[PDB]
RNA sequence: GUGGGAGAGGGUGGUGGAAUUCCCGGAGUAGCGGUGAAAUGCGCAGAUACCGGGAGGAACGCCGAUGGCGAAGGCAGCCACCUGGUCCACCCGUGACGCUGAGGCGCGAAAGCGUGGGGAGCAAACCGGAUUAGAUACCCGGGUAGUCCACGCCCUAAACG
RNA sequence: CCGAGGGUAGGGCCCGUGACUGGGGCGAAGUCGUAACAAGGUAGCUGUACCGGAAGGUGCGGCUGGA
RNA sequence: CGCGGGGUGGAGCAGCCUGGUAGCUCGUCGGGCUCAUAACCCGAAGGUCGUCGGUUCAAAUCCGGCCCCCGCAACCA
RNA sequence: AAUGACCU
RNA sequence: UGGUUCGUGGAGCCAUGGGGGAAUCUGGGCGGACCACCGCCUAAGGCUAAGUACUCCGGGUGACCGAUAGCGCACCAGUAC
RNA sequence: GAGCUAGCCCUGGCCAGGGUGAAGCUGGGGUGAGACCCAGUGGAGGCCCGAACCGGUGGGGGAUGCAAACCCCUCGGAUGA
RNA sequence: GAAUGCCGGCAUGAGUAACGAUAAAGAGGGUGAGAAUCCCUCUCGCCGUAAGCCCAAGGGUUCCUACGCAAUGGUCGUCAGCGUAGGGUUAGGCGGGACCUAAGGUGAAGCCGAAAGGCGUAGCCGAAGGGCAGCCGGUUAAUAUUCCGGCCCUUCCCGCAGGUGCGAUGGGGGGACGCUCUAGGCUAGGGGGACCGGAGCCAUGGACGAGCCCGGCCAGAAGCGCAGGGUGGGAGGUAGGCAAAUCCGCCUCCCAACAAGCUCUGCGUGGUGGGGAAGCCCGUACGGGUGACAACCCCCCGAAGCCAGGGAGCCAAGAAAAGCCUCUAAGCACAACCUGCGGGAACCCGUACCGCAAACCGACACAGGUGGGCGGGUGCAAGAGCACUCAGGCGCGCGGGAGAACCCUCGCCAAGGAACUCUGCAAGUUGGCCCCGUAACUUCGGGAGAAGGGGUGCUCCCUGGGGUGAUGAGCCCCGGGGAGCCGCAGUGAACAGGCUCUGGCGACUGUUUACCAAAAACACAGCUCUCUGCGAACUCGUAAGAGGAGGUAUAGGGAGCGACGCUUGCCCGGUGCCGGAAGGUCAAGGGGAGGGGUGCAAGCCCCGAACCGAAGCCCCGGUGAACGGCGGCCGUAACUAUAACGGUCCUAAGGUAGCGAAAUUCCUUGUCGGGUAAGUUCCGACCUGCACGAAAAGCGUAACGACCGGAGCGCUGUCUCGGCGAGGGACCCGGUGAAAUUGAACUGGCCGUGAAGAUGCGGCCUACCCGUGGCAGGACGAAAAGACCCCGUGGAGCUUUACUGCAGCC
RNA sequence: CGAUGUCGGCUCGUCGCAUCCUGGGGCUGAAGAAGGUCCCAAGGGUUGGGCUGUUCGCCCAUUAAAGCGGCACGCGAGCUG
């Protein structure tokens, strides 16, 4: 939906928040099963690695469940779904009738009170889990692992999916997010349904400082810059680069192919 | 205005200490000369309890 | 009111096959496209033609009409749901409740705009190859918005009987 | 007290004028092309969009005021 | 003032550097097609190569001096 | 595969 | 690749990161590519005084200084600052 | 050497008092149902005025200064990057 | 004898500048060898969201007292933060440690690295965070939540007494959490009182009076009372909480639905304890006595603090661990554990004093910097604002005169009112509150405090609402109406916008050159390009490892553009990057035709052509929100002028829309038009754009701006053109007393001359000796081995299709 | 070049004359008036605004006139910037 504000300030008349109304009456989280603490910090031992992080509001991390393989067969009830801080995806919190209580990353379509469940058995239905190859070809799929027995890493982010396409021996071929065709083993878990929470693209930011409450810190234009600090620094008023644009470590920025060549995970891969 | 010298108890002994000093190599150096030269004091006094 | 009737009427979901294009494998050569004629173009880096598999989008051949439905715009593969108008029979109920309609309100082809999605074919603009005195055109090879979807706008028409 | 009027401030409508600019009407024999009327030599007209010295061209849909 | 590129029929351009032959398009003129004009077709004419000097057997061409044409430079003060 | 000065 | 006077030179010898990979006296290395001849040695385990180097320390001496010199310090100096 | 300065991490603190009045909630109105319109309540905001507080705009003073960056007047921000 | 030489000593300027805020002094009396400066008293001035008070950091003896003044004090000094000595810092309850965890550090296991060393789950370390039991008074010259008094707690250990399955570093619960706005009731704190207590005072015209003045409090266990916080009670089933569990979790039935009940805080009250002014008298540097058998009462205002884990809303979604409660495992159930009560036990370190400053950081008794808590009263709309002022503390460690120039800070002005000037720079006008009243434009918010106005004090009368209170008096908040008084003037002092018109740039709040630039630069949401399928790309590291991310294409990295609106054309020839199982070239390696050196020979050792050989380049294509680029010459219309049209050369393509003498225009003050009396600027146009132009974006844009330009109104010392006055210096007297500079000096003008700008040489002219206040023309004045320029085969930062390597990648 | 601060403005002036005005004079194609032109003469005077950093210049309104030039394009230990 989107909530849109009027223009009574300056930077309030382009900004936009989320809707919440998916967000079940359980705003602050559940202890037991997560939270940890977050370790907030923009950099390695010593030197920052990854530029213009920092500040922004402090979180509570989730431990999501990302295995779904522990409690095949155990139904689960869902009880509720709330805000993750860290993730785009809204998270759902569900009861098992084996008692334990884990969170799963909330898919569209997904109701409180639903009943959901993991394993080879499992009706397909939104919100469960099962292993690639016992889900029709052509259902649209989420969470899906790479590796057998590794975790969900593919299609986790808000509103996207996978869709399965066909099926080749022991893989079945995804076409992912991206738009890659991937061969995927048979074997991975992965989760019926598309994630939801998709008008988060939707989303104006606003103004500046809601960047920042994001932990986003100013980014500066290599132009900005000296030749000291980049390729593109100086000269004189304004420059319009003089060479092929390039990162502030001398490669060049646009077009330059830099997956290596010679992955063995080439040759499970098929598309762009 | 706001001069360079702003006095700390736990951070002269935490920077200069005999034990920070005794931690590296680089240190041990220090009090190793330190040490010849006849120096009175190898690491700075840093009082109170 | 009761009992029935025909319909591409409308909205949503799902699904079928033919064909084009692209990808992969096979087999296979010296040309293929195209026109008034050509050339640009594609092709010995393995093309066109043929076969097997895959992907995807759009439009529904025959039935089809000089036909049907709708207030107009307009509506056509099939399936199910939700849903409007309408025709007949019976003469059962109400009992003049009627017609029109300034303004209002709603709908409204195509092109066009906004946001996101999609993009096979086609194709403004654009680039070529011709044709001509010259061609910013007609012809030919490419090709982007657009054409498709969701939501929101735009309010036009030889919106014509 | 109210009060003609004078004053200051700011609005509303109307008229005149203005370098320059937009298209228009009109003026016997100047220029460029051939758009339309005969299938006008690409059926025409049309709403919209884009493009072109100019008529105009083309895309999309529509009309018979064409076979 | 300096630099380096340029003047060729009526128009626009070749031809120079590897000296001896000046060619392409348009235009002009004569004829044809047409009722006529244009388009088109057939024939034909047309060039002191900016000047002044000479190097050579021979200069559009190579080399010097001027004259116009264009382009660049003119900085630190 | 264009064009046909003006009035009558 | 380093080491040797040896900087790739005709470049051996000695050490060695990588690859291949023997032999036990009729076995192996060396005498500056290499081959023949004549010779010299016996690798791939180790230890080993003395002659040698230095001067925190003690002693001796000086065609060495004599408090702006001589060690930064003759004096409570690596102190005061 | 990050006891100055720059960034980030952990844990605390601070921000007088005034204005403007978003959403929402509630009542009334409108419609077939709506959209919407009125009040009333409500108290949003890198919103306004302005101390503390963080700055350093213009001018003057100061120039062996009170000060190796200061002083007076004036000024920007002041619930937020 | 020179090296702007080195160390030291002493000069010159020089009794010169200065004596560190313009908050301010005067007198009397002491002490003393010596008083502007020390002590005391009276008067005056200054601070009072402090210039008062209490903490933390830092400092470390500066605290107190006795004795002293050489030096330290910008003067003096009998005084001191100084010298000599002595004294002073008392805790189970305050803070820290025999408690806990954060970032981070360390680190057993483990991984890595030539060495040194680098990582690293557990654990440990690590605190203005969590946990934890003291409140009110009295005492010392100097310490007190520490000693003492009163009242009240907490831990252990040994006992008895009574309960129960007791029992872990282990399971669970809890601890436990944001921001903004907030309700109810309290407390802190404060105002008033005819009421209670109190020495006292009638002044100078009046007042012996609900007269003035002072004070009417603090703690307090149980028990109550009032506020509020936490929380459901059963019974079964159980596969999760990594062994077990009765605990928790999940499921199902009953009962509550409520704070009803348990608790747990806070606040009142409480046995009782303590305190208790003005003034008066005293002798202290200061405190003492009395006032007192003090009184110790009633109203009102009232927090930002407490009840706290209260409530509502919002998005950016808000530490951990121990204590504590509970569950059970090994064991043990003569142990142990809980509760009551007695006796005993309760260590280590800090405690002085300064602390917005003369004791801390600034070399200084430095006008600067320094975190937290309290910060009273009155008025001004409010307030931590401003004026005055309680408490409390200061008059800033040179004074005395004078009354010049000049400077600083400050006040006023005729008439004119920007004529000043680069510019209204500066200064002025404006200024609080209430009520009227407001334009273009606009993104519908704004613009708006638009602009422009009027009201504002005091008195008396009538009158409307609330709060606390019984529905009442008062006491306290907001109002309305009518009369009338005074002055030049009513936010009568202090605090408190000048305004409008139109351009340029950037959307905006923001950020930056600490110490000459706050901007049109940076950032910014937002737009596009591109890389990245997860052991991601990328970055850091030799590595291990870590960031990315406990993220997964709606995500992450890189690049450019920079809200928004309308848009963003043509060129892929060159460069880049992307795509091409062909071909050409291509190193090591493979292959050996063939040849060479030696041997009597087997042999041994060298070269070596075919041919097979990667990436890369060549070659074929693609791609511009990739690097980038986007023409010239002739002619033509029935007046001229001009050129829609044409010819020709060239290119990879020949700049489209929109803008245009511009932050871009050389010629240039282009040419018209507008503002002006006059306008190299400004605004609007024309286009001949030297040399705009579409993501180094193009043309616009409401709002915003200590940005930059032009204009007008208001108002003025900016000016015509100055004048006067004020205070701080300048000057004179007393006290202390520098500095840069300095070849030496007995240091005049002119016309010459000279290395071409002479006090110093020549001629002439002038001129008694020495100071004081002033002015700056000169001493090519001081200050810095010129910044610019060149020189050096000097040095650094930066660039690239310079050379040559290296990391990285292939 | 072990430093001679460099434009313009302001302030303060001062000098040359090849005089802008005012005084004297000759010729004039000087009727008069007002001009032209030359010679003598610097004693005094030589305005206020608009634009520009401007010097200069062009304007507006005047005037008897709106002089030219030197003094390190006079003058920053005097200011401005
Ligand atoms: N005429 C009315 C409107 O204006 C235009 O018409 C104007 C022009 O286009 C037109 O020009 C014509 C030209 O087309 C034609 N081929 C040649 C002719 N000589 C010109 O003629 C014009 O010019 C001449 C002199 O200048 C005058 O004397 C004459 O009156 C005038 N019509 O003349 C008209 C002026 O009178 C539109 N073409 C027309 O269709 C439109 O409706
Ligand atoms: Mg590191
Ligand atoms: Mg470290
Ligand atoms: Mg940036
Ligand atoms: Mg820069
Ligand atoms: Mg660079
Ligand atoms: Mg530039
Ligand atoms: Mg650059
Ligand atoms: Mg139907
Ligand atoms: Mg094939
Ligand atoms: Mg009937
Ligand atoms: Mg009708
Ligand atoms: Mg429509
Ligand atoms: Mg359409
Ligand atoms: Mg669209
Ligand atoms: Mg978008
Ligand atoms: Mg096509
Ligand atoms: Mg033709
Ligand atoms: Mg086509
Ligand atoms: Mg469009
Ligand atoms: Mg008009
Ligand atoms: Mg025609
Ligand atoms: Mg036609
Ligand atoms: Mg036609
Ligand atoms: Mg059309
Ligand atoms: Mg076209
Ligand atoms: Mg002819
Ligand atoms: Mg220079
Ligand atoms: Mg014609
Ligand atoms: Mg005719
Ligand atoms: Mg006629
Ligand atoms: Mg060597
Ligand atoms: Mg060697
Ligand atoms: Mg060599
Ligand atoms: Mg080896
Ligand atoms: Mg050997
Ligand atoms: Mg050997
Ligand atoms: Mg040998
Ligand atoms: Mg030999
Ligand atoms: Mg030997
Ligand atoms: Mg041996
Ligand atoms: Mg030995
Ligand atoms: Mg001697
Ligand atoms: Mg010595
Ligand atoms: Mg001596
Ligand atoms: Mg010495
Ligand atoms: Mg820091
Ligand atoms: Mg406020
Ligand atoms: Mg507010
Ligand atoms: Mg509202
Ligand atoms: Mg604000
Ligand atoms: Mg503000
Ligand atoms: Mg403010
Ligand atoms: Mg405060
Ligand atoms: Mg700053
Ligand atoms: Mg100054
Ligand atoms: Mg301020
Ligand atoms: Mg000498
Ligand atoms: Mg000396
Ligand atoms: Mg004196
Ligand atoms: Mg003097
Ligand atoms: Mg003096
Ligand atoms: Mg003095
Ligand atoms: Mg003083
Ligand atoms: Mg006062
Ligand atoms: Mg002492
Ligand atoms: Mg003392
Ligand atoms: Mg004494
Ligand atoms: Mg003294
Ligand atoms: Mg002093
Ligand atoms: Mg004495
Ligand atoms: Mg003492
Ligand atoms: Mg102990
Ligand atoms: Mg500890
Ligand atoms: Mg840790
Ligand atoms: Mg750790
Ligand atoms: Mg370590
Ligand atoms: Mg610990
Ligand atoms: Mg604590
Ligand atoms: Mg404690
Ligand atoms: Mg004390
Ligand atoms: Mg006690
Ligand atoms: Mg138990
Ligand atoms: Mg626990
Ligand atoms: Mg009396
Ligand atoms: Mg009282
Ligand atoms: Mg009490
Ligand atoms: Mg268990
Ligand atoms: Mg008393
Ligand atoms: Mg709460
Ligand atoms: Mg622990
Ligand atoms: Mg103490
Ligand atoms: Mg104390
Ligand atoms: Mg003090
Ligand atoms: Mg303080
Ligand atoms: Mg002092
Ligand atoms: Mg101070
Ligand atoms: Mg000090
Ligand atoms: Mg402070
Ligand atoms: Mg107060
Ligand atoms: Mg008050
Ligand atoms: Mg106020
Ligand atoms: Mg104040
Ligand atoms: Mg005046
Ligand atoms: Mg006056
Ligand atoms: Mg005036
Ligand atoms: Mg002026
Ligand atoms: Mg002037
Ligand atoms: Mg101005
Ligand atoms: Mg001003
Ligand atoms: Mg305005
Ligand atoms: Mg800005
Ligand atoms: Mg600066
Ligand atoms: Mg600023
Ligand atoms: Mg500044
Ligand atoms: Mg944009
Ligand atoms: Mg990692
Ligand atoms: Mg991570
Ligand atoms: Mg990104
Ligand atoms: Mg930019
Ligand atoms: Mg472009
Ligand atoms: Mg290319
Ligand atoms: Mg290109
Ligand atoms: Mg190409
Ligand atoms: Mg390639
Ligand atoms: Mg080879
Ligand atoms: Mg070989
Ligand atoms: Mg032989
Ligand atoms: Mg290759
Ligand atoms: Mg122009
Ligand atoms: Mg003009
Ligand atoms: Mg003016
Ligand atoms: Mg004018
Ligand atoms: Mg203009
Ligand atoms: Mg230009
Ligand atoms: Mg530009
Ligand atoms: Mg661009
Ligand atoms: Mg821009
Ligand atoms: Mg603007
Ligand atoms: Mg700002
Ligand atoms: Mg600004
Ligand atoms: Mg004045
Ligand atoms: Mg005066
Ligand atoms: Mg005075
Ligand atoms: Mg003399
Ligand atoms: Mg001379
Ligand atoms: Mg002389
Ligand atoms: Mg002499
Ligand atoms: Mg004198
Ligand atoms: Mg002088
Ligand atoms: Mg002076
Ligand atoms: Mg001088
Ligand atoms: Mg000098
Ligand atoms: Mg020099
Ligand atoms: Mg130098
Ligand atoms: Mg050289
Ligand atoms: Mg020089
Ligand atoms: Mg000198
Ligand atoms: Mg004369
Ligand atoms: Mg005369
Ligand atoms: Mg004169
Ligand atoms: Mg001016
Ligand atoms: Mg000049
Ligand atoms: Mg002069
Ligand atoms: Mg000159
Ligand atoms: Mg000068
Ligand atoms: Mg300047």
């Amino acid at each position: 939906a989107v909530k849109k504000f009027k223009p009574y300030t300056p930077s309030r008349r382009f900004m936009t928040v989320a809707d919440f109304s998916e967000i079940t009456k359980t705003e602050p989280e559940k202890s037991l099963v997560k939270p940890l603490k977050k370790t907030g910090g923009r950099n390695n031992q010593g030197r920052i690695t990854v530029r213009f992080r920092g500040g922004g509001h402090k979180r509570l991390y989730r431990i999501i469940d990302f295995k779904r393989w522990d409690k095949v067969g155990i139904p689960a009830k869902v009880a509720a779904i709330e805000y993750d801080p860290n993730r785009s995806a809204r998270i759902a919190l569900l009861h098992y009738v084996d008692g334990e209580k884990r969170y799963i990353i909330a898919p569209d379509g997904l109701q409180v009170g639903q009943q959901v469940v993991a394993g080879p058995d499992a009706p397909i239905q939104v919100g469960n889990a099962l292993p690639l190859r016992f889900i029709p070809v052509g259902t649209v799929v989420h969470a899906v692992e790479l590796e057998p027995k590794k975790g969900a890493k593919l299609a986790r982010a808000a509103g996207t999916s996978a869709q399965i396409q066909g099926r080749e021996g022991d893989y079945v071929i995804l076409r992912l997010p991206s738009g890659e065709l991937r061969k995927v083993h048979g074997e991975c878990y992965a989760t019926v349904g598309a994630v939801g929470n998709a008008d988060h693209k939707n989303i104006v930011l606003g103004k500046a400082g809601r960047s920042r409450w994001l932990g986003r810190r100013p980014h500066v234009r290599g132009a900005a810059m000296n030749p000291v600090d980049h390729p593109h620094g100086g000269g004189e008023g304004r420059a319009p680069r003089g060479r092929p644009p390039a990162s502030p470590w001398g490669w060049q920025t646009k077009g330059l192919k830099t997956r290596k060549r010679r992955k063995p995970s080439s040759r499970f891969i098929i598309a762009r | 205005m706001k001069r360079t010298w702003q006095p700390n108890r736990r951070k002269r002994a935490k920077t200069h200490g005999f034990r920070a000093r005794m931690r590296t190599p680089g240190g041990r150096k220090v009090l190793k000369r330190r040490r010849q030269k006849g120096r009175w004091r190898l690491t700075p006094a840093v009082r109170k309890r």
